[PDB]
RNA sequence: GACCUGGCGGUGCUUCAUAUCCCUCUAGAGGAGCCUGUUCUGUAAUCGAUAAACCCCGAUCAACCUCACCACCUCUUGCUCAGCCUAUAUACCGCCAUCUUCAGCAAACCCUGAUGAAGGCUACAAAGUAAGCGCAAGUACCCACGUAAAGACGUUAGGUCAAGGUGUAGCCCAUGAGGUGGCAAGAAAUGGGCUACAUUUUCUACCCCAGAAAACUACGAUAGCCCUUAUGAAACUUAAGGGUCGAAGGUGGAUUUAGC
RNA sequence: UUUAAAUGGUUGUUUAUAAAAAAAUUUACUUAAA
């Protein structure tokens, strides 16, 4: 389409949190989950509204 | 010993699918996610409402197609659309499948106020990954 | 008669791939290969396996960490396990005189090497590694024991020790693989020239969370600027200034270079370590090859991998446990 | 059809608190300043205290929407740790995996 | 993007088990899906409470429950208007009566709206989700009773009453009401005049000349009252003029010529009525030939929009005439018009679409080169329609004429995929064509494989539940195809079937069985050939036996052969 | 709550208690050992308590060449369907209650002298249909393991013969 | 039963030519259908002495958001049809400095595309 | 809205369009308890008085 | 009587343990104050965990609510085609502890012991072949290191009917539901943690070249008391800040924890 | 060859067969007449 485009990768964000292993007691034992958010940034330039 | 979502060894006669054979520590290593939406991305909203909807849909489809589902659902959300991908068996007559697809797509579209499509893929029998 | 509940079709049902099945899979790959080239708008006749992999990656993007679980479109010969052919004909007579051993390929090879040694007796390195066990089994398409592997290598070694002809040496080289030895020789950075024509080298250094960039000038008075500040003002602690002296003192070049370095992250000691590494690497451009090796053997060119270990759940620290109570 | 009577009591509290939120905000504003006369602020103190007890927002409890567990709930999903783990360990929560590092 | 020829229509599930495999499954699979949607809608409107939580932004009105019951319970004119808007014929009429008994005033407009509702539906409730021949108009109907009750009757009240009567086949009563309309010196609208034209033609069984005079008289009344004719005025004339098959042709053309002069542009429905009038069962089709050629020249490259309810019936009628004239170039022009712009949407319902494509593909196979016929075969089937068993026979005949019989095995495979595995006519045609003449070894082998597959279909017939029939020609052909390919073992088994089913083998099958035995040089087999033909008393057997006796026959067998006769 | 309902497989696994401490080391012996019943066996898709007839699911889609519309079985008609369903269940249940007459061996509860049928056919299309098998002894032998303690094994003596001189026995 | 159980037709990839117009098969985003994609693609961690699972009934391939509707051929055809909607950037505004001189003010706004009913 | 989910799926079960495996399980158990005599008593007219 | 298998032996020999058994290395706990559990006692006034494998444990959390407790009052087809945190974790699913800081479990066969319970290795080889599971390999994090994760079969009828579900038994004008108010203390003992006893210290500036302090006005409370503020409808109580106050404590008995 | 080192309530820790079945829809317009 004739658009000037440049791509870079912003740094990823990893959010982690901890939960108990057992339903009852056994506090020392945990399960750790995470959600990874990866990024890509498309930078377009000099466009018209249409 | 850990228990979560682990099909335990039998006598080598229990057929398991590929999803049921992989424990939770493989969910981003060997198997993927059964639902893909944006709720759980950083800075995104409405993770809670998406979760309740997914739980309901998996229950709805299990009871609406009793004995037909050959594996777990794959729920896809793109913008306003919801797409349910189900691997079913080839036992129920095609007429009954078409009726249930027209019924479930309409009923679910009115319940969650969005266009819903159901994409069925039929298999002769349950795909066995291994015998545990 | 009490009927013992009979067994169903064997559940294990180990999958065997007959030769006709493989042939049908090859035909499918060739047709699919032409479809994939048609999808991607490329020439069917020059579509390679590296183009197939690139197309499959784009069309079926999978982020699964393990690459063996990702979608694959390879030649059936590379996918399906190599399977031994039928070892007997319709009459039932096996095709090999050593069939009844169960290791006809292994023992046939063992027989061959022994025969060669007999004839040789009657007639009379660093790069190459002896073929490992798992890879020898592949050649023979038979399962071997560790002690079986040892015995084979002992004969092969015995064959090399004795004088050998052209034929015998070629036979051994079938079972020798190539080892590419990594060179532990430091890479020298290019000598650049600034606007004024002064020769300088630039390198990077990392220590814990500190990252340094050092510009070492070929000629100077011994002036080190850290983030635009004189080094003694930037590093008031003596130990930190001793770390900056070590690279230049070790090569007897104190007072002969100017340094402009930028450091960020980490604490006072990590930053001095990161600068020490960046300066040593850049200084390698202005010393002799032998001196670069001495610097490497003094620990001046290695990135220190020691980084803070994470704290585990259910413990006090990375290693520190909670107080244990027997009762 | 709520999980238990406890969840049902929280449902009613969230409903009553919603209905009275504007009135409570208006009366509370009269009390949370030093500008208005203390005589007026004392009458506002009585008026907000006379509102139904279940309109008080502090009485609302974030219970698990699936099991009604009053503790161990993750606010983003509104699920108890047990229910969350059950859905996460089966690969049914988009983008949530076991963390190793 | 373009249509994918390998796929069935997008409405169906794209799965080999769920894809429709026949023309009937095509219809039934969609009807089943529509039934599911109706059941869901029935539940949604039965229990609105469950579907009242709106989580959509922006709001979607179409995805909300529908409420069909009147929510105004007061007895008043304003509350009555609701029941008319809801189309509650019985509730509205009952409430209007109660309103009249109470003595409150009902506006003329509200009364006219009630008459519109009552006249259109014939005082019968419109069909709901859940709770042809003859005149539907009834003398004791609510419309008539209310019409008399009206204190003031304007032009619209009479109009809607006339239109209602004609819609319900009360032609004579509608004409009488128009006479009353004229006695009151009230002008009729265009739509009333269009209904009145139909009334005069259907009412009486007079000859064309009298009916034509009546129609022309209404047109003169229309002009006298300053009423401008619309497109429907002329389309009803042409539709009415179809009963008088050969008398209305020239008059019908005059009506068309009048349209163009006035400025009313003929739609697709207009030309549909004309070609149907001109295309009656006559061998010459000389007039029909001229009309269709001229109509197509006018319509070339014209994008159409829906103007008349009969616009969807043109293409099927145009293609039917092209098949009768057997003009392929004209058919390509008709199809060309269908494909321009958005004209493809006028093909019509499913049964219209199937008829159009059946007539079109049958004409291609007959009148075009085989190489182009096969391209049309691939593009149209199954993506456009599912073929009838008779169209496969036409394609087989086209392949025969072109001497391209290597495709016959493929046609059989496709036929089985399109629901013609157990069609007797198709199975007999394929076998006969394959066995009609001798072919090279490779083609003979392929025909044997197809014959073996056709044989399995005969063996696995679902008609077996009723009765299993093996036609004589089919059996003979299968056996000959096995013998020519060299599967003598399989052919020898067929010899038992002939006597089992009491099917007489042809002489060509027996004469060719000689070589099979001679090459083997097994006199025992040679006698078996003689034994069977002797059972049927075929004259060739006796003369044949003597030749076999000369070539290869055991002495003991020779004596027995003669006595068996 | 609809969200607290589990599937049949989970409900039966809990109720049956086939895997538990009670079964590890002959701990709990219960004559009233619960048996699994598949409750989807006789159920037809589209059949409910209200008795609606859904065209294309519960009933045929087309009748008399015309698409059927939504209908509901009358009260008395639904009663018959419900009564028949109860009768079908009772009949199916009756079949399971029936005890097949087992030919007893030397004693009522003894394994000695009970026929095991013909030996199974060999892999190479080999058959022993002439031979008859009869149990001679069934013993519960035990060994002791470090992990589990008493490990129960079954020792069985069987004889085989064709009745024409060829006979053998094995453990 | 009057017939036997309904048999599934053969997959329609067997009718596809190797020079077809693929964008017509996958015009829009759709789930992976093994019977419509003429590729012997396999996926799944293989068992010992095993191969990745075939595509039929493969739920891992169904979980992927595939790009079969966005092949390079389709994207180029799509963009040729979308050129009519575009307007030309003013040639005068070559550089950012030129943009600032003629248009001193800059307004930043953000639009967020998420998946869901709202 | 647990009322909507529970009531919708109960209506769909009575209509024949949803199979509730759980509810089927507790209907069989409740049926076997009547044959065993463990039936819920009449309210008010209970064992106690 | 004689054996088989296992366990155990203050049982032999040999080789070893790498934060590990001893010797050794560093900082701690047991002494003081305070915080927070538990046990006892107390209260009209929850429950569960409670050698290793309980004791800042279910709780990433109790002023009302939460709540399941107590007192009083009220309701009876009841938010639910009811309900019950009523009994049974010795009926169970689910999720786990533990050996495991393990490497074994094992179908299907074959052979040995005269065809007994059972047993099955020697490589210059003598009866074992072994699918599958675990280990391993791979993968995550910064490497191929390390750390995570993983860790089968079984052991302790180990933990959890109080996450939720559920078998059996029990309650149904009450063992169900709702409202108001209220209890959650310390004679005593004890686990874990926090802050200290100071000069390698205390205060200020600074963030490492300083000035002062340094024993009855020193070091030392996050305690007590008073006041203010924050949140809340509600604070003697929860938190924060200020003022006042300046106590025990002077390096800790037997014993004991962690770290390569 | 080589210090001393006692105790642990009662009863409970092992055998008879396995599994349902179903049913179809039933190939190609428009129109009209009396
Ligand atoms: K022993
Ligand atoms: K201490
Ligand atoms: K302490
Ligand atoms: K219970
Ligand atoms: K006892
Ligand atoms: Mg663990
Ligand atoms: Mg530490
Ligand atoms: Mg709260
Ligand atoms: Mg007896
Ligand atoms: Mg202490
Ligand atoms: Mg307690
Ligand atoms: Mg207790
Ligand atoms: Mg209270
Ligand atoms: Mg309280
Ligand atoms: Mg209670
Ligand atoms: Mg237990
Ligand atoms: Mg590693
Ligand atoms: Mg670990
Ligand atoms: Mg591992
Ligand atoms: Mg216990
Ligand atoms: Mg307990
Ligand atoms: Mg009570
Ligand atoms: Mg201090
Ligand atoms: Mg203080
Ligand atoms: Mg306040
Ligand atoms: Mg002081
Ligand atoms: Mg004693
Ligand atoms: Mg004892």
């Amino acid at each position: 389409l004739g658009i000037s485009i440049k791509v870079h990768e912003p740094p990823r964000k990893i959010e982690r949190f901890t939960l108990l292993q057992s339903v009852h007691i056994y506090k020392k034992h945990r399960v750790q989950y995470e959600m990874r958010t990866l990024y890509r940034c498309l930078e377009l330039e000099h466009l018209t509204g249409s | 010993k850990n228990r979560a979502a682990r099909v335990r060894v039998s006598k080598g006669d229990k057929p398991v699918t590929y999803e049921e054979a992989h424990a939770p520590h493989y969910i981003a290593h060997r198997k993927g996610w059964l639902s893909l939406h944006t709720g759980n991305l950083d800075g995104e909203d409405h993770a809670a409402e998406r979760t309740v909807e997914d739980v309901f849909l998996r229950k709805f489809m299990w009871g609406t197609f009793p004995g037909c589902l050959a594996d777990q659902l794959v729920l896809k959300r793109r913008g306003n659309q919801l797409e349910i991908c189900a691997v079913v068996l080839r036992q129920l007559s095609p007429h009954k499948y078409y009726f249930l697809v027209g019924y479930s797509e309409t009923l679910l579209s009115y319940f969650y106020k969005c266009p819903v499509r159901l994409h069925l893929q039929t298999v002769p029998s349950k795909v066995v990954y291994k015998y545990l | 008669a009490f009927v013992i509940p009979k067994k169903n079709v064997p559940t294990s049902k180990r999958e065997t791939y007959t030769e006709d099945f493989i042939k049908k899979q090859i035909e499918e790959f060739n047709i699919g290969k032409r479809h994939l080239a048609n999808m991607m708008g490329e020439d069917p006749e020059t579509f390679t396996q590296e183009d197939i992999d690139r197309a499959i990656a784009y069309l079926f993007p999978s982020g699964l960490f393990e690459k063996r679980a990702r979608p694959v479109m390879k030649h059936p010969e590379q996918i399906f396990p190599r399977q031994r052919a039928i070892q007997w004909g319709e009459d039932g007579r096996p095709f090999h005189y050593l069939f009844y051993t169960g290791k006809q390929s292994y023992y046939s090879l063992m027989h061959d090497v022994y025969g060669m040694l007999l004839n040789l007796e009657k007639h009379q390195v660093i790069g190459s590694r002896w073929l490992i066990k798992e890879e020898l089994e592949e050649m023979l398409v038979e399962k071997l024991s560790d002690l079986d592997y040892m015995q084979f290598i002992r004969l092969l070694e015995k064959l090399l020790t004795s004088q050998c002809g052209a034929a015998e040496e070629e036979f051994v080289q079938r079972f020798r693989r190539s080892v590419t030895l990594e060179s532990k020789k430091q890479l020298i950075e290019p000598v650049q020239y600034d606007e004024q024509g002064m020769a300088f080298s630039k390198s990077e250094g990392k220590r814990k969370t500190a990252k340094a960039e050092a510009i070492v000038y070929k000629h100077g008075s011994g002036r080190i600027k850290v983030n635009g500040i004189d080094y003694q003002l930037y590093f008031p602690i003596t130990q930190d200034r001793e770390q900056l002296m070590f690279p230049f003192h070790f090569v007897d070049r104190l007072g002969k270079h100017d340094v402009t370095c930028t450091v960020s992250g980490g604490g006072r000691s990590a930053q001095a370590g990161a600068i020490r590494l960046a300066m040593a690497k850049a200084l390698c451009s202005f010393v002799t090859e032998d001196e670069v090796e001495w610097m490497r053997q003094a620990g001046l060119l290695t990135t220190d991998p020691r980084v803070r270990e994470r704290k585990k759940p259910g413990q006090e620290g990375a290693r520190r446990k909670f107080t244990w109570k027997k009762r | 059809h709520y999980v238990d009577w406890r969840m049902w009591r929280d449902v009613k509290r969230r409903k009553m608190a919603y209905e009275y939120a504007d009135e409570r905000l208006r009366i509370n504003s009269l009390r949370k300043n030093t500008i208005l006369p203390k005589i007026l602020q004392d009458v506002a103190d009585e008026e907000i205290a006379a509102l139904p007890r279940d309109s008080c927002p502090v009485r609302i409890r974030n219970r698990c929407v699936m099991t009604s567990r009053p503790r161990g709930v993750k606010r983003r999903w509104r699920l108890s740790r047990i229910v969350f783990r059950h859905l996460a360990d089966h690969g049914q929560l988009s983008g949530i995996q076991r963390a190793t590092w | 993007v373009n249509r994918d020829t390998t796929a069935v229509p997008y409405v169906f599930q794209d799965d080999p088990y769920l894809m429709p495999a026949s023309s009937l499954e095509s219809r039934s699979f969609l009807l089943a899906k529509k039934s599911g949607e109706n059941v869901a809608k029935f539940i949604i409107n039965s229990y609105p409470k469950y579907f009242q939580k709106d989580i959509a932004e922006p709001h979607i009105p179409c995805l909300m429950p529908e409420y069909f019951e009147p929510q105004i319970k007061d007895i008043s004119e304003a509350a009555l208007k609701e029941r008319i808007e809801l189309r509650k014929v019985k509730a509205s009429v009952d409430m209007f009566d109660q309103l009249l008994q109470a003595g409150t005033t009902v506006s003329l407009e509200t009364t006219n709206s009630l008459l519109d509702l009552l006249c259109y539906y014939g005082d019968q409730e419109p069909s709901t989700d859940y709770h042809q021949f003859g005149v539907t108009w009834r003398a004791k109907n609510n419309a008539e009773r209310i019409f008399s009750l009206m204190p003031e009757k304007n032009e619209h009240s009479y109009c809607t009453m006339i239109r209602g009567m004609v819609k319900h086949r009360a032609y004579e009563q509608a004409l009488n009401l128009y006479t009353e309309l004229l006695n009151n010196r009230l002008h009729a609208d265009v739509y009333t005049f269009n209904a009145l034209i139909e009334a005069t033609v259907c009412a009486i069984n007079e000859k064309f000349e009298e009916k034509w005079s009546k129609i022309l008289e209404l047109l003169r009344h229309m002009v006298a009252q300053k009423v401008k004719p619309n497109l429907q005025t002329f389309n009803t004339i042409l539709k009415c003029l179809r009963r008088f098959h050969v008398f209305a042709r020239s008059p019908a053309l005059q009506v068309l010529r009048e349209m163009k002069a006035i400025g009313i542009e003929p739609s697709l429905a207009t030309y549909h009525h004309i070609i149907r009038l001109f295309d009656q069962p006559g061998d010459p089709l000389k007039r029909s030939s001229f009309i269709i050629y001229d109509i197509m020249n006018e319509l070339m490259g014209k994008r159409f929009s829906p103007k008349d309810p009969d616009d969807d019936k043109f293409f099927q009628s145009a293609m039917s005439i092209c098949s009768s004239l057997r003009d392929l170039e004209l058919a390509y022009q008709v199809h060309g018009l269908l494909k321009t712009g958005d004209n493809w949407k006028f093909i019509g319902p499913d049964q219209h679409r199937n008829f159009y494509y059946s007539k079109f593909f049958d004409l291609i196979c007959l009148m075009e080169q085989i190489d182009v016929t096969l391209k049309w075969y691939e593009d149209l089937i199954p993506s456009a329609y599912f073929p009838h068993s008779q169209t496969m026979i036409h394609l087989l005949q086209a392949l025969d004429v072109a001497n391209r019989l290597e495709v016959i095995p493929k046609i059989w495979k496709d036929s089985k995929e399109y629901g013609h595995t157990f069609r007797s006519d198709l199975r007999e045609e394929i076998l006969m064509l394959m066995a009609r003449d001798k072919h090279p070894p490779e083609l003979q082998v392929a025909f044997a494989d197809c014959a073996a597959d056709i044989k399995s279909a005969y063996e696995s017939q679902p008609i077996r539940q009723t009765a299993q029939d093996w036609p004589a020609t089919s059996l003979n052909c299968i056996a000959i195809l096995f013998l020519r390919a060299g599967r003598t073992q399989e052919a020898w088994k067929m010899l038992g079937l002939f006597r089992k089913h009491n099917k007489i083998p042809r002489s060509e099958l027996l004469n060719e069985l000689m070589d099979s035995a001679k090459v083997s040089n097994s006199p025992s087999q040679a006698i078996e050939v003689v034994e069977l033909a002797s059972a049927f008393s075929l004259p060739i057997c006796e003369g044949l036996t003597q030749r076999v006796m000369s070539d290869f026959a055991i002495n003991q067998e020779q004596k027995e052969a003669l006595s068996n006769l | 709550s609809f969200f607290t309902k589990l599937t049949a497989d989970e409900l039966w696994k809990g109720a049956l208690a086939e895997t538990g401490a009670g079964a590890k080391k002959g701990r709990g012996k219960r004559t009233k050992k619960k048996k699994r019943k598949d409750l989807n066996r006789g159920q037809i898709i589209g059949e409910g308590r209200y008795g609606f007839l859904w065209p294309g699911l519960n009933v045929p889609l087309m009748k008399n060449g015309a698409v059927q519309t939504i209908a509901q079985r009358s009260k008395e008609e639904q009663e018959k369907v419900e009564a028949d369903m109860i009768q079908q269940r009772e009949e199916w249940d009756r079949k399971k209650k029936m005890k097949v007459k087992r030919e007893r061996g030397w004693s009522g509860n003894s394994w000695g002298g009970i026929s095991l049928g013909p030996p199974d056919p060999g892999p190479c299309g080999e058959t022993y249909e002439d031979f008859d098998t009869r149990i001679l002894e069934v013993r519960n032998v035990f060994t002791m393991t470090a992990k589990e303690g008493r490990k129960k094994s079954i020792r069985v003596l069987v004889a085989v013969g064709n009745g024409k001189g060829a006979a053998g026995f094995s453990i | 039963e009057r017939p036997p159980r309904r048999k599934a037709l053969p997959p329609r990839t067997e009718k596809m030519a190797v020079d077809q117009d693929w964008p017509s098969v996958y015009p829009v985003a759709a789930p992976f259908k093994p019977s419509a994609v003429p590729l012997p693609v396999r996926m799944g961690y293989p068992v010992k002495k095993g191969v990745p699972m075939a595509k039929e009934g493969n739920l891992e391939l169904l979980k992927i958001p595939n790009f079969l509707h966005l092949t390079p051929v389709a994207i180029k055809k799509h963009c040729e049809a979308l050129k009519d909607f575009c307007t030309e950037w003013p040639a005068a505004l070559d550089s950012d400095e030129k943009c600032e001189k003629h248009f001193p003010i800059e307004i930043d706004s953000t639009d967020y595309v998420s998946s869901g009913p709202s | 809205n647990h009322h909507t989910y529970a009531e919708l799926m109960q209506t769909l079960r009575f209509l024949g369009l949803y199979r509730d495996e759980h509810q089927d399980f507790m209907d069989e158990q409740k049926r076997l308890k009547k044959l065993r005599g463990k039936e819920k008593p009449k309210k008010g007219e209970g064992k106690r008085a």
